[PDB]
């Protein structure tokens, strides 16, 4: 599924801006 | 009409801090150092308490030698200008601005409830009527900042603040910029950038709007319409001119989504002759009485436990580091307006 896809991303936490 | 009307005198109380911005309203030592509420590319936010009244805040401290590794000092002086001369209920509000030999201070109002992100990442997902309530407030918000010629280029759960009401302030005006035409910057967050700022053309307001596509995508689906474990690969995403809608969204919410999630500018909600009403008017918003969620009225499907007015218990724990003054004057001149 799309949300066990997401759970076992790198991106779950917190998001940095970039510049 | 009255939407005219409020934003015009709106317009000019803002004109008038812009043109004569507010500079050196406190001194760090009239702070009591409590709790590093985090800490990110936006330096670090720590939870103070005002000696004078007692009353608790979240302080933003930007080291100005890093600021200027970055290349971020137009970027800076752009936040606090911006920051100290505007005015909405759903904004968080500048209450103090200072510096010292080697930082910078933002005093800000300081929400307990904590950030809409963690409330989403644990709860998993919210009800399309509880994203709807969240999602009404950025369109009134957008409305009043574009008004302004304000882009905010940041928006994102972790950027929401949840109020002792349940209603969010929007925080972090680290990217917001105030430009009549087209601007260049590639700034923001990975998921949330819209087609254009990762093509390197210039862009203008309509990148807000497409990055509330992805907020109510994200609050109604639990994750990003664009997800991948690096940031080229959600660019690669975003270009593509491809969307996956969860099983459970309504048509309505999908047809919002298409309508905002638009990589066509001429096509893009928001950017039409009929600017923010083509949102407002969707049937996805069909229920929402825009007055009454200006005016709070309206009841919050979501509201933090109240713990006192310094308790941390929303916020992660970070490692606490010194707040260091050298006895030396750093960047003086680049910070000269601050
Ligand atoms: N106001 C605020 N009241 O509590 N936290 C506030 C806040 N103000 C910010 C300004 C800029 C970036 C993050 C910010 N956070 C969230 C903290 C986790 C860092």
């Amino acid at each position: 599924t799309t949300y066990a896809d997401f759970i076992a991303s790198g991106r779950t936490g917190r998001r940095n801006a970039i510049h | 009409e009255s939407v005219k009307e409020f934003l015009a005198k709106a317009k000019e109380d803002f004109l008038k801090k812009w043109e004569n911005p507010a500079q050196n309203t406190a001194h760090l030592d009239q702070f009591e150092r409590i709790k590093t509420l985090g800490t990110g590319s936006y330096g670090r936010v720590m939870l103070v308490k005002h000696m004078e009244t007692g009353n608790h805040y979240a302080m933003k401290i930007l080291d100005k030698q890093k600021v200027v590794k970055l290349k971020q000092i137009e970027h800076t002086l752009n936040e606090k200008r911006i920051l100290q001369a505007v005015n909405f209920p759903f904004l968080v509000k500048l209450e103090f601005s200072f510096k010292d030999n080697s930082n910078l201070y933002m005093v800000l109002e300081y929400l307990p409830g904590g950030e809409m992100f963690s409330h989403l990442r644990r709860i998993g997902r919210f009800s399309e009527p509880h994203a709807r309530f969240y999602a009404a407030q950025i369109v009134l918000t957008f409305e009043y900042l574009h008004s302004l010629d304000l882009i905010y280029r940041d928006l994102k759960p972790e950027n929401l603040m949840i109020d002792q009401q349940g209603y969010i302030k929007v925080t972090d005006f680290g990217f917001a910029k105030r430009v009549k035409g087209r601007t260049w910057t590639l700034c923001g967050t990975p998921e949330y950038l819209a087609p254009e700022i990762i093509l390197s053309k210039g862009y203008n307001k309509a990148v807000d709007w497409w990055a509330l596509g992805v907020l109510i995508y994200e609050m109604a689906a639990g994750y990003p319409p664009f997800f991948a474990d690096q940031p080229i690969q959600i660019y690669e995403k975003i270009v593509s001119g491809k969307v996956r809608f969860p099983s459970h969204f309504s048509s309505d919410l999908k047809d919002l989504l298409r309508n905002l999630l638009q990589v066509d500018l001429t096509k893009r909600f928001g950017n039409l002759k009929n600017g923010v009403n083509d949102i407002k008017n969707h049937k996805w918003f069909a229920t929402t009485d825009w007055i009454a969620i200006y005016q709070r009225k309206v009841e919050a499907p979501f509201i933090p436990k109240f713990k006192g007015p310094g308790d941390t218990s929303n916020f992660d724990d970070y490692e606490e580091e010194e707040i260091r003054v050298s006895i030396n004057e750093k960047c003086g001149k680049e910070f000269s307006e601050f």
